[PDB]
This record gives C-alpha cells, sequence and structure tokens, in this order.
C-alpha cells in the first residue's frame, strides 16, 4: 500500500523543490535565456526604487508601478482560471 | 514578572550553575559570581522586599 | 577599658545549609527560606572547572 | 502467516483504513505513539482503539496489550509492519504500538466508530 | 512487500523503503558542501 | 583561582562526606538562642 | 479484577456519573489513586460524590488541612447531597479539635439550605435505607414507602 | 480496633502463606511453586497496604507529642524507627548514635532543632504502649517483608529470567514487590518503573538536585549507579525501557533460558560504552585571513532594519558634544569619566528634550522567548 512521509520530510522534500526551481531561474538568468528580473515594486516601495524618476513624472512613474502590480495579480488570477 | 517572581518563590528549588571569577585585588582574591539575569530579577526582588 | 575589634573568620565560607534554613524559617516564611537556601546551593562554574 | 501468535491481523483492504486513519488522527493532534503510551490510554481510559505491529522483535513487549484491552474494553488489531505504521504516524522511526484518544467534538468520530466496527468484526 | 514512492513514483521493495526515504532527498549542496571540505583538506600544508 | 577552585572542591567533598560539621547540640543551642531573642523583642516573622 | 473490568466497561458506557468515578478511585491501588485516577476525574465532572472523594483521598494520605478545606467546599458547593456529612463528621472527630468538631455538628443540623435532607442523603448515598429507617423519621408513614 | 484488625490480619496471613513460603524456602535445603510466587506478590502488597495504615496510626497517635516529625521524616519505615527510638523522652535526642543509622546527619540536626521548639505535649501511659505496640508490629511486618523479599531473590533465577539477567536479582526483587508482581510490572508503562520506590527525600534546605528527585530503584541499581552522576538520568531511562521490554516478555513465559534478557543487557552496554566514548579528533579553526579589497554587501528591509538599529541615534548624538570651556560638575559619582556632553547643557542648540529612538530599544532573543513559553 502506499505510505505516508513525515512532516520533517514533506518540509525537506518541498524546499529541496523550490531551491531547484529557484537554481533554474537564476541559471536561465546567467545565461541570458531569460531578461533579469526586475524589482518588485508596491505603493509603499514605489519612493525607493522609482524615486528618483518619479519627482520628473509622477503620474507616469504611479502608472507603471501599478501596471506592474496589476500583472502580478494577472498571472495569479489567470494560473487560478486555468487550473480550476 | 511579579507572577514569575512569586512563582518562582513557591516553586523553584532547583537552578542553573553561576559562573565565577576573580576579582584580582593584588593583595587577596574576591570571588565574583555571575547569576543567570532570569533568576537575578527574583532574586534581586527577594532581596529587597 | 578593654576594647576587642575582631572577625569572624570563614563564616561566608562555614554557614551550615541546614541551620541556615531553620534560622530563616524563624524569622521569614517556609517557602523563601527554602528558595534562599537552594540557591545558595548551585554549581559553581569556571572554565572547564 | 509469518506471525501466528499476532492476532486479530488485518487484511490488505482494512490496514489501509486503519494507517489513514491513524494518520488522520495525528493530524488531529489525536494519536499517541509508542508501546508505553498505549499503555498508559489505556489505564487513563481515553484511548478508543489501539493498533499495533506484527513484526516486534520478541513480541512479547506489545502482547500485553491485548491483554490491557480486554480489560479496558477497547478494541485493538494488528498490521503487518512496523515501517508502516510508524510512517502513518508521521515518525521515521518504526512504531509497533499507536493509540487513537477520546476527544470532546472530534470530527473523526464516525471514522473512529467504522473502524471499530471492522475491528471487531475481524475478532474472532 | 512492495510499496509506492512518495519521492519518485516508482514501486520499490518494503526493506529497502527506510534508506530510500533517506538518501532519496539528500540534498546535493551537501554533497557539494563535502567536496568543497575535501579539497581544502587536501590542499592544506603540514 | 584553578588552586583555590580545587580546594574549594576538596572543601565540599570533605563537608559532603563527612557530613555536617556542627554538632546537634551546638545548633540547638543556637537555634534556642535565636527562638528566645525573637520571642523577647516580639518578632513577627515576614510573610510571603 | 473482574470489577476492575466492570468499572472500565462501565465509566466507558457511563462517563461524567459522579458516584461511579468516586468509586473508581477507591477500587485503584494507592499509587494511581492521584495521578490517574482522580486528575482526569476532576477533569470529568465536579459532582458533590467527586468531592467528597477527593477529600476521601487526601484523609487516607494524611493531609489534614487539604481534607478539611476540600471538605468546606464540598459542603459550600452542595449541602445534604452525597451523605458527605458523615465522612466530615467522622474525621473532624479524628483529626480537628472537638470545638471544630461541635461546630461541625452544629452546621450539620437540619435547615433547608444546609442539611435539610441530610438523614435521605444518607439513606441514598451510604445505602442506609431500610424498612424501619423510614418508620425511625418523623414521616413514619410517609418515608417508609420512600425508603427501602 | 483497626491497629487489632490489621494485627489479625497479619497473624492470619503469616500463619499460612508466610509458612507456605518458608517451607519452599527450605524445601530445596500438586503443590507447585508459581502459586507461591503469585501468592508471596500478593503478601507484599498487604503487608505494604497494612503498613501504610500502621505508619497513619503512629502518626496521628504521635502528632500529640511531637507534631512535626511527619514532614521532617516522610519515609514510612524511618518515621517508625524514629518515634520507637525518641518517644515522649526527648531530652535524649543528644547525641543520639541509636538515631545515626535511622536518620542522616543533615535531618537530625533539623529533629534535634524541632524537638526543642515543639509544643506537643507528652503522652500518657496508654498512649505510649499502644504506640510501642505498634511500632513493634510495624517493625515484625518489616522483617517478615525482608524474608519474603529474599525468597523472591532466590526464586527469580525462575520465574524472571530476562529481567534478573539485566538488573540484579536484588533490584528485580525490590521493583516487582512495589509493583504489585510480575504481572502488574508487565502491565506498567516504562516511565513509571524508573520512578519505583522513589521516597519523596526532604530537602532540608538543599538544592532539589542535589537529593536527587524522581529517583528509583532503578537508578540505585548497579548498572546505572556504574555511571559518572552526569550520565545517571539517561542511564536510569534507558535501563527502566529494556527492563520494561524484559518484564512484558518475562510475563508470558517467553525465553526461559534469557535470550532477549541478554540481548538486551549487551545493548545496554553497548549504549553506555557509546555514551561514555572519548570525543572525536576536531581540527583547529585557523583565523581568518586579514581581508583586503571590496565585497558587495546588499541592502534592502534587512539593511535597513540593521542600520537603524546600529545607525547613530540623535541623542547619542549629543552625548559624544562637549561644549569646549565650559566646565561641568561631576554627573556620576562612582564613574567620573561619564559625562553628558550636550545632553541636558545650554549650548546643545535644542531647546526641547531630544526623544528617545524607539528602534534602540533592548529586548530579548528569539531563543529566550522560547524559554518563557516553557516557563509560564
Amino acid at each position: 500500500l502506499g505510505v505516508y512521509l513525515t512532516k520533517k520530510e514533506q518540509k525537506k522534500l518541498r524546499r529541496q523543490t523550490r531551491r531547484e526551481a529557484q537554481k533554474e531561474l537564476q541559471e536561465k538568468v546567467r545565461l541570458g535565456l531569460m531578461p533579469p528580473p526586475e524589482p518588485k515594486v508596491r505603493i509603499s516601495n514605489l519612493m525607493r526604487v522609482l524615486g528618483t524618476e518619479a519627482v520628473q513624472d509622477p503620474t507616469k512613474v504611479e502608472a507603471h508601478v501599478r501596471a506592474q502590480m496589476a500583472k502580478r495579480q494577472k498571472a495569479h488570477e489567470e494560473a487560478n482560471a486555468a487550473r480550476k | 514578572a511579579l507572577s514569575r517572581i512569586k512563582r518562582h518563590l513557591l516553586t523553584q528549588r532547583a537552578f542553573k550553575e553561576v559562573g565565577i571569577e576573580f576579582m584580582d585585588l593584588y593583595s587577596h582574591l574576591v570571588p565574583v559570581y555571575d547569576v543567570e539575569p532570569l533568576e537575578k530579577i527574583t532574586d534581586a526582588y527577594l532581596d529587597q522586599y | 577599658n578593654v576594647m576587642l575589634e575582631s572577625r569572624f573568620e570563614k563564616m561566608y565560607e562555614k554557614i551550615d545549609l541546614t541551620l541556615l534554613n531553620r534560622l530563616l524559617r524563624l524569622i521569614v516564611d517556609h517557602n523563601i527560606a527554602d528558595y534562599m537556601t537552594a540557591k545558595n546551593n548551585v554549581v559553581i562554574n569556571y572554565k572547564d572547572m | 502467516d509469518v506471525n501466528p501468535k499476532a492476532y486479530p491481523l488485518a487484511d490488505a483492504h482494512l490496514t489501509k483504513k486503519l494507517l489513514d486513519l491513524v494518520q488522520q488522527s495525528c493530524n488531529y493532534k489525536q494519536l499517541r505513539k509508542g508501546a508505553n503510551e498505549a499503555t498508559k490510554t489505556l489505564n487513563r481510559g481515553i484511548s478508543e482503539f489501539i493498533v499495533m505491529a506484527a513484526d516486534a522483535e520478541p513480541l512479547e513487549i506489545i502482547l500485553h496489550l491485548p491483554l490491557l484491552c480486554e480489560d479496558k474494553n477497547v478494541p485493538y488489531v494488528f498490521v503487518r509492519s512496523k515501517q508502516a505504521l510508524g510512517r502513518a504516524c508521521g515518525v521515521s522511526r518504526p512504531v509497533i504500538a499507536c493509540s487513537v484518544t477520546i476527544k470532546e467534538g472530534s470530527q473523526l468520530k464516525q471514522q473512529i466508530q467504522s473502524i471499530q466496527q471492522s475491528i471487531e468484526r475481524l475478532l474472532v | 512487500e512492495y510499496l509506492v514512492s512518495p519521492i519518485t513514483g516508482e514501486k520499490i521493495p518494503a526493506s529497502k523503503m527506510q534508506e530510500h526515504m533517506r538518501i532519496g532527498l539528500l540534498d546535493p549542496r551537501w554533497l557539494e558542501q563535502r567536496d568543497r571540505s575535501i579539497r581544502e583538506k587536501q590542499s592544506d600544508d603540514e | 583561582t584553578r588552586l583555590y577552585l580545587k580546594a574549594e572542591q576538596e572543601r565540599q567533598h570533605n563537608y559532603l562526606k563527612d557530613g555536617p560539621y556542627i554538632t546537634a547540640e551546638e545548633a540547638v543551642a543556637v537555634y534556642t538562642t535565636t527562638v528566645h531573642w525573637l520571642e523577647s523583642r516580639r518578632f513577627s516573622p515576614i510573610p510571603f | 479484577n473482574i470489577a476492575n473490568t466492570l468499572m472500565a466497561k462501565a465509566l466507558q458506557e457511563c462517563p461524567n456519573s459522579g458516584i461511579l468515578w468516586s468509586e473508581a478511585i477507591f477500587l485503584e491501588a494507592r499509587p494511581q489513586r492521584r495521578t490517574k485516577s482522580v486528575d482526569a476525574l476532576k477533569k470529568c465532572e465536579h459532582d458533590p460524590h467527586v468531592l467528597l472523594a477527593v477529600a476521601k483521598l487526601f484523609w487516607s494520605q494524611r493531609k489534614i488541612t487539604k481534607a478539611r478545606e476540600w471538605f468546606h467546599r464540598t459542603v459550600k458547593i452542595d449541602s445534604d447531597l452525597g451523605d458527605a456529612w458523615a465522612f466530615f463528621y467522622k474525621f473532624e472527630l479524628q483529626h480537628g479539635t472537638e470545638e471544630q468538631q461541635e461546630e461541625v455538628r452544629k452546621r450539620c443540623e437540619s435547615a433547608e439550605p444546609r442539611h435539610g435532607e441530610l438523614w435521605c442523603a444518607v439513606s441514598k448515598d451510604i445505602a442506609n435505607w431500610q424498612k424501619k429507617i423510614g418508620d425511625i423519621l418523623r414521616l413514619v408513614a410517609g418515608r417508609i414507602k420512600n425508603t427501602f | 480496633a483497626k491497629l487489632w484488625d490489621s494485627k489479625m490480619f497479619a497473624e492470619i496471613m503469616m500463619k499460612i502463606e508466610e509458612y507456605i513460603s518458608k517451607q519452599a524456602k527450605a524445601s530445596e535445603v500438586a503443590a507447585p511453586e508459581y502459586r507461591v510466587i503469585v501468592d508471596a506478590n500478593n503478601l507484599t502488597v498487604e503487608i505494604e497496604n497494612e503498613l501504610n495504615i500502621i505508619h497513619k496510626f503512629i502518626r496521628d497517635k504521635y502528632s500529640k507529642r511531637f507534631p512535626e516529625l511527619e514532614s521532617l521524616v516522610p519515609n514510612a519505615l524511618d518515621y517508625i524507627r524514629t518515634v520507637k527510638e525518641l518517644g515522649n523522652s526527648l531530652d535524649k535526642c543528644k547525641n543520639n548514635e541509636n538515631l545515626q543509622q535511622i536518620l542522616t546527619n543533615a535531618t537530625i540536626m533539623v529533629v534535634s532543632v524541632t524537638a526543642s521548639t515543639t509544643q506537643g505535649q507528652q503522652l500518657s501511659e496508654e498512649e505510649l504502649e499502644r504506640l510501642e505496640e505498634a511500632c513493634d508490629m510495624a517493625l515484625e511486618l518489616n522483617a517478615s517483608k525482608h524474608r519474603i523479599y529474599e525468597y523472591v531473590e532466590s526464586r527469580m533465577s525462575f520465574i524472571a529470567p530476562n529481567l534478573s539477567i539485566i538488573i540484579g536479582a536484588s533490584t528485580a526483587a525490590k521493583i516487582m514487590g512495589v509493583a504489585g508482581g510480575l504481572t502488574n510490572l508487565s502491565k506498567m508503562p516504562a516511565c513509571n518503573i524508573m520512578l519505583l520506590g522513589a521516597q519523596r527525600k526532604t530537602l532540608s534546605g538543599f538544592s532539589s538536585t542535589s537529593v536527587l528527585p524522581h529517583t528509583g530503584y532503578i537508578y540505585h541499581s548497579d548498572i546505572v549507579q556504574s555511571l559518572p552522576p552526569d550520565l545517571r538520568r539517561k542511564a536510569a531511562r534507558l535501563v527502566a525501557a529494556k527492563c520494561t521490554l524484559a518484564a512484558r516478555v518475562d510475563s508470558f513465559h517467553e525465553s526461559t533460558e534469557g535470550k532477549v534478557g541478554y540481548e538486551l543487557k549487551d545493548e545496554i552496554e553497548r549504549k553506555f560504552d557509546k555514551w561514555q566514548e572519548p570525543p572525536p579528533v576536531k581540527q583547529v579553526k585557523p583565523l581568518p585571513a586579514p581581508l583586503d579589497g571590496q565585497r558587495k554587501k546588499r541592502g534592502g528591509r534587512r539593511y535597513r532594519k540593521m542600520k537603524e538599529r546600529l545607525g547613530l541615534t540623535e541623542i547619542r548624538k549629543q552625548a559624544n558634544r562637549m561644549s569646549f570651556g565650559e566646565i561641568e560638575e561631576d554627573a556620576y559619582q562612582e564613574d567620573l569619566g561619564f559625562s553628558l556632553g550636550h545632553l541636558g547643557k545650554s549650548g546643545s542648540g535644542r531647546v526641547r528634550q531630544t526623544q528617545v529612538n524607539e528602534a534602540t530599544k533592548a529586548r530579548i532573543s528569539k531563543t529566550l522567548q522560547r524559554t518563557l513559553q516553557k516557563q509560564s
């Protein structure tokens, strides 16, 4: 019959899988397969990443940041809908 | 903190080891004792009371 | 007129813990006396000793 | 087969449900591991059933559990593997005796009665 | 007996199950750490 | 420090092996004197 | 041993039974009477027979102050219940002073909130009911039918 | 009454069961011997219960004379022996050679001290003779218990072979008698076997650890006592668990020769050797080479928090600024070097008082929070 891996064993398996995916992404970025990741910017983060450009064109920066936030939300809802 | 102190006074009879050093006065040695701070609070309150 | 100045040579090192516990129970709550005399009986540590 | 003194010994179909319910009770903080804790639960009258393995090295270290279960009127059943019972207990080490304990308002109650009825059917 | 692997999706003998779980998730960075611990040890002088 | 701690270990082992160094008569005399003093001064014990 | 098996069956089928639990305390041997027989029991319920059983267990351990405190708690929580007055009187006579025993006996006097049905509680719990027991009471014609 | 009824029960038991035990013991010098072991294991329990009754009666009777000795002497047998030796005459309490055996020298001072300040009045002749007869009965019962334990030690080569292999027959008998017999000891959890025969020794001022709490026959057995004191609780736990396994094996009369007993004893010795194994060789880590150049360090929320915690604060900025030419009075007596600087002194340029940077608050570590969760 089937067997049940313990909670520590589940944690180890999940950690190893996450590290494998993270290394996959890191080596893809190293070799130029994927573009290097952009900083994740929220509203409270807007003045730290885009601070110098948000004084010249504040509303363009706000629109870009909110577009990034929506795209992050867009992918999550898209994955949820495709999985459902 | 007061509740913990009273609990230690009532039920605590075993304690962790305390370190010892010796202040060198160049004429004799004065023992110096390092107690755990958690027990130090209880001992200080007991002394004051 | 004769004046005698002296000191108890090793009073700190010769206070019997059982007798001290009894004498403390004389003046303070037996729980407090037991706590104090048990606190006086702990592991003295220094480096490897 | 391998161990004749083991009785009652659950079959393949029942042992799957036994291990699944043991794992579920572990997820609900309702399981005790080891012969000593099974004995403690039987003495305290908190265990509603007791599982154990049929491959203990002496087999006499969990053989007092059937007697104590008869004394306390608690169903008991044997499985053919200690390692699988330990895994179902969420423990890497093999377990040769596990106890499922009474809880107030637990949602595993119906499965508990179902497994107890099956265990009673196994005996005799 | 034979058991299905919760880590590999394959059937394994029941006797090797404990070792199978023990070494089926041996973190490869443990091997990396052992390698770099032995590379420095060989290069150590007296 | 090492020498003093070795001597202290010897002293503590001597006390443990040889028991209390205060005879029961001496302890009784000390305790009776303390009790009489406390009774004379009308001392109420310190409560918890 | 058969008594222990029957008691285990009875508690399992009928939990929260104050008298059954109180008697199961005294089936179990002295080493296990406290750590397992009365702790989970106090967890299960707080029947007047339960508090009386705890006081009896403390008395059997010669903890006089704890026994008196638990007996006072039993009296306060429920009077004229569980026939605890007989055991309280016996314990006060054995350990308590004569003045304390007399005060307890006076407090055991017939009163609607306290010891109104003390004889009835004794007959119900200590199984002192008899054919002539009811006739001995004030309700010779009435309590005789109620009593055994 | 209860003293007499217990005497009648003891006499009835000794007339039949003790006589049968003596006859079976002297026989080797349709009437089996297993039933003799069963009734001896019943006798030890009956004697323990009636000895508890006798101790209760003695304590109740003696509370009139010396109402504190029960707390000072917790053990029942030691209490009985002490009340037998002391009696109404507490004047002989000084230099009691007869009390050094009954009580340790630590509690002899305590009882002698307490006897000097006791309010208990003297007993009467009837009370004295009743107490003395009760003490004599208690000592007779103790002697009978010792005899039956000797018989059980002799028979443990036959009744409990594995458990006698793991631990000596003396400890085997002392745990089997106190547990109520082989079956009751085998139905007992391994954690409750290590606590069998654990006298609640009263700490006489000393700490609880000195009195070795939660200690029983197993701990005082030969194999456990053959360990350094820092390694004896673990040895007691391991030996108790293996003894429970051996007892469960023996209660079904399996492995009569003792194959399981040796299979457990040798692994006990293996565990003991592993615990006492010399520490392995650990290489000394050399000091890191002095560091030159640039190493890129990340910045972010963690770095911002660390910089806020470690960076200079406004009040700590004013602390290290001292006015030139304006001599200030000494603030702290114990340390003349200590000075507030511009803090609280004119010339700092701040009209209002500087506030405390709450990011520099002192709080306990994460692992110290865990201990507080295990304490409350």
